[PDB]
């Protein structure tokens, strides 16, 4: 293909497809030789990830309030993300804010499986 | 798979063209060498 | 968080979260400084990509047959993928093959929508 | 968000440790660099 067509094609890639393309490159060419495309494609993948949320190909789980039970809301979050007290806590303390996203790029199933659980620890959980 | 067609098309590019690929991709997503503002 | 804590945390992110994280790192710290995390995360996201697929979250469109008009199918494939003419032909002539995947990492209705478009070109296609 | 939370963590790992995190990640999934 032409440079332009490789770009158009790349720009039509799914975030997952992009990820796998770059992974395959690092496998094929080595991380050094493939890094150029890795860094150049990332913004393209991120853009797309952001488009998916923007549409409904994927959803996020936003904390709207930790409420009376904050120590547990946190305990849960860490079980879900792998974060740490400070981190998980800094995040949880953002409840009610847009930043308060505890997960994203997920299907609308897990959206509930995680949301519910977050409510199971007494927490306000809105999906988007 | 499609990605393989693209990976095969990238593999065939000369190094300067790959540099053109990267340039076009980077110019488009406003990527920069170096933190735009001081992360001091 | 400890390095392992972070690696754990990273291996729990979705393909999109990894996408958006690397992108954010590039915009904030430049590609130079961001490149290490970019090429280290790629395989993580590639794994996520696979996981997604293998779990019917995100689906693909496989060409079982290019039908009675291979040319019409190549035209569509090229429309869907942005793939050049020879690469599109190459990919279409793999119809029947497991890796004759026209697209992946896509939603269900989107996988259907694509499937339908290929079918309208006379191709046999399966979703997974 | 969680990724921000993860970026803030990576952002304070000293040049080593990050080099560490990198190699660990690369080893887990097929350390290339050269391939």
């Amino acid at each position: 293909m032409t440079i332009d067509e490789i770009i158009e094609a790349i720009e039509k890639l799914t975030v997952s497809e992009l990820a796998e393309l770059v992974k395959k490159l690092e496998d094929k060419f080595g991380v050094t030789a493939a890094a150029p495309v890795a860094v150049a494609a990332a913004p393209v993948a991120g853009a797309a990830a952001g488009a998916a949320q923007e549409e409904k190909t994927e959803f996020d789980v936003v904390l709207k309030s930790f409420g009376q039970n904050k120590i547990q809301v946190i305990k849960v979050v860490r079980e879900i993300t792998g974060l740490g007290l400070k981190e998980a806590k800094d995040l949880v303390e953002k409840a009610g804010s847009p930043d308060a996203v505890i997960k994203s790029g997920v299907s609308k199933e897990e959206a509930e499986e995680i949301k519910k659980k977050l409510e199971e620890a007494g927490a306000e959980v809105e999906l988007k | 798979m499609t990605i393989d067609e693209i990976i095969e098309a990238i593999e065939k590019l000369t190094v300067s063209e790959l540099a053109e690929l990267v340039k076009k991709l980077e110019d488009k997503f406003g990527v920069t060498a170096a933190a735009p503002v001081a992360v001091a």
